[PDB]
């Protein structure tokens, strides 16, 4: 097979929205709402092709009223959260102080809405982190992919650390040389 | 500190505009959204704010979502009673709610903001063609705090009249900023012109009034400096 | 805190390809929280409730012409359309995988580790040969990992008792080359 | 680059 999945959602309260287009799992781009422009994945991706984002703009509206509808007409049926499965691996064999990368996958997961931060012993990390919006599953559940560019050593200690209506308590993945 | 004023670099030329021209005029010739002591009554997004404001004029809408730079500006006024006044557009204007038409910034609050007496406000406005100061004029608003949106506005739409700022397709001048002056010394100005290219993006444009920046009406002093092509 | 219930909605509309552009399927599909309702199947032809809560969308909907009629159409002028435009860059797109073969930090019997990494398209093929031949028994895999930036990774482990002069072959075959990676492990 | 087609979004019936 081969699959383009053009992919959206809209959550209440939180009103959060998302307009994606997916190939084979993997994001070609989404729209920044604010913005009202396209993000594309991978930069050359901008340069093979365009879209018009204003027409996310337009379905995301009809996404709403829907999802008011539905909301009503299920007699305010909330939706059960399911925890995040969280893991943690390097984008390529470990060496020691040669530049790799931390990545921390949040899978099977919803509602769409989740607080993910790092942690290099004991302290919150932010140099050079990125994330990826999320991301849609056959199951209908979410993915997430967030990244921390790290230099390997013997003493550090990485958490990714995880935060979800589906958990009791604060998820901690803990990665190590 | 204040924001650079520009260089000829820094500005859209008109000539590199291939699209029409009326559709940056439409914006600011006797077009505006303007209501008094309203309250928002819905939200699209976290950052932008739905009002029950009608269309006095020809019945065009009676909704309104003004969208705002982020989440705590629109925190902020959700729950206020404010004023409202900014240029609108229906050209991409999308929002679900529970006629349409949009907008950005233009808030302000109207507890304690107009003037005992039905009393407006003049602030001064100084052309310039060329470098050279040729009309010098005043615009009004009933606010004491009021964005730049609405003084932008009330700028252009006396400039598109008196001067033919925009006309059908293109403009005399060939570049234009209005620079505002605040009484503490800070500026900081827009760009008149729209976006080199063939295609006039309204929404975007109007973005800009985004940050809902206010001034204070008494002490604000207001600059547009054009050019025309050739000199 | 915030304990308030929520309530999502999701519009997916896949495009699924199979040898090329000859089949195209469109599946248009709604899921309210976490219960797909509603969905337009192309090779249905018009939509169908997949639980009650949807049957008043699937009834609305297929009163439509027009939108069975586009929505019909749309496994050209969308999906076939989509994939001519993306082809050259995700269909075409390729990134050689980096091989290297070590042993485990684990541990009688020697573990030995075929790392892939960094490639893309995802189908990838690694064997594990001892002497020129297929290794079946021994062999355990991580699987396929996704790393969510159009790059993958996979280790291939190759459970071993030894011999000095025995040589232990990692084989890769992938789409970015036309003859396959070999990484040896001598004994 | 060329351009990548929507699908629109089909409104349910109002309540």
């Amino acid at each position: 097979e081969h699959v383009i999945i053009q992919a959206e959602f809209y959550l209440n309260p939180d009103q959060s929205g998302e307009f994606m287009f997916d190939f084979d799992g993997d994001e070609i781009f989404h729209v920044d709402m604010a913005k009202k422009e396209t993000v594309w994945r991978l930069e050359e991706f901008g340069r093979f092709a365009s879209f018009e984002a204003q027409g996310a703009l337009a379905n995301i509206a009809v996404d709403k009223a829907n999802l008011e509808i539905m909301t009503k007409r299920s007699n305010y049926t909330p939706i059960t959260n399911v925890p995040p499965e969280v893991t943690v691996l390097t984008n390529s064999p470990v060496e020691l102080r040669e530049p790799n990368v931390l990545i921390c996958f949040i899978d099977k997961f919803t509602p769409p809405v989740v607080n993910v931060t790092w942690l290099r012993n004991g302290k919150p990390v932010t140099t050079g982190v990125s994330e990826t919006v999320f991301l849609p599953r056959e199951d209908h559940l979410f993915r997430k992919f967030h990244y921390l560019p790290f230099l390997p050593s013997t003493e550090d200690v990485y958490d990714c650390r995880v935060e979800h209506w589906g958990l009791d308590e604060p998820l901690l993945k803990h990665w190590e040389f | 500190e204040s924001q650079p004023d520009p260089m000829p670099d820094d500005l859209h030329k008109s000539s590199e505009f291939t699209g029409t021209m009326g559709n940056m005029k439409y914006l600011y010739d006797d077009h505006y959204v303007s209501a008094t002591k309203v309250k928002s009554v819905d939200s699209f997004f976290k950052w932008d704010l739905i009002y029950n404001i009608s269309d006095k004029k020809l019945k065009n809408y009676d909704k309104v979502k003004t969208e705002l730079l982020n989440e705590d500006l629109a925190k902020k006024y959700k729950d206020e009673v404010v004023d409202v006044y900014g240029s609108n557009y229906y050209v991409n204007c999308y929002f679900s709610s529970k006629g349409k038409t949009c907008m950005y910034g233009g808030i302000t609050k109207h507890e304690g903001n107009h003037f005992d007496n039905g009393n407006l406000q003049n602030v001064l406005v100084r052309v310039y063609e060329n470098k050279r100061n040729t009309i010098s004029f005043e615009v009004q608003t009933d606010k004491k705090s009021v964005t730049a949106q609405e003084l932008d506005i009330k700028a252009r739409n006396f400039l598109i009249n008196k001067k033919n700022l925009y006309e059908f397709n293109s403009s005399p001048y060939e570049t234009g900023y209005i620079k505002f002056i605040e009484n503490n010394g800070n500026t900081f100005w827009y760009d008149m012109m729209p976006a080199p290219g063939d295609k006039f993006d309204q929404s975007k444009y109007l973005m800009m009034y985004n940050d809902n920046k206010t001034v204070d009406s008494k002490s604000v002093k207001i600059e547009v400096h054009l050019t025309t092509k050739n000199g | 805190g915030d304990t308030r219930p929520r309530f999502l909605w999701q519009l997916k509309f896949e495009c699924h390809f199979f040898n090329g552009t000859e089949r195209v399927r469109l599946l248009e599909r709604c899921i309210y929280n976490q219960e797909e309702s509603v969905r337009f199947d192309s090779d249905v032809g018009e939509y169908r409730a997949v639980t009650e809560l949807g049957r008043p969308d699937a009834e609305y909907w297929n009163s439509q012409k027009d939108l069975l009629e586009q929505r019909r159409a749309a496994v050209d002028t969308y999906c076939r359309h989509n994939y001519g435009v993306g082809e050259s860059f995700t269909v075409q797109r390729r990134v050689e995988p980096k091989v290297t073969v070590y042993p485990s930090k684990t541990q009688h019997h020697n573990l030995l580790v075929c790392s892939v990494s960094g490639f893309y398209p995802g189908s990838i093929e690694v064997r594990w040969f001892r002497n020129g031949q297929e290794e079946k028994a021994g062999v355990v895999s991580t699987g396929l990992i996704q790393n969510g930036d159009w790059t993958f990774q996979t280790l291939v482990m190759l459970e071993t008792v030894p011999r000095s002069g025995e040589v232990y072959t990692c084989q890769v075959e992938h789409p970015s080359v036309t003859s396959p990676l070999t990484v040896e492990w001598r004994a | 680059g060329e351009l990548i087609g929507i699908l629109n979004a089909a409104k349910v019936p109002a309540d």
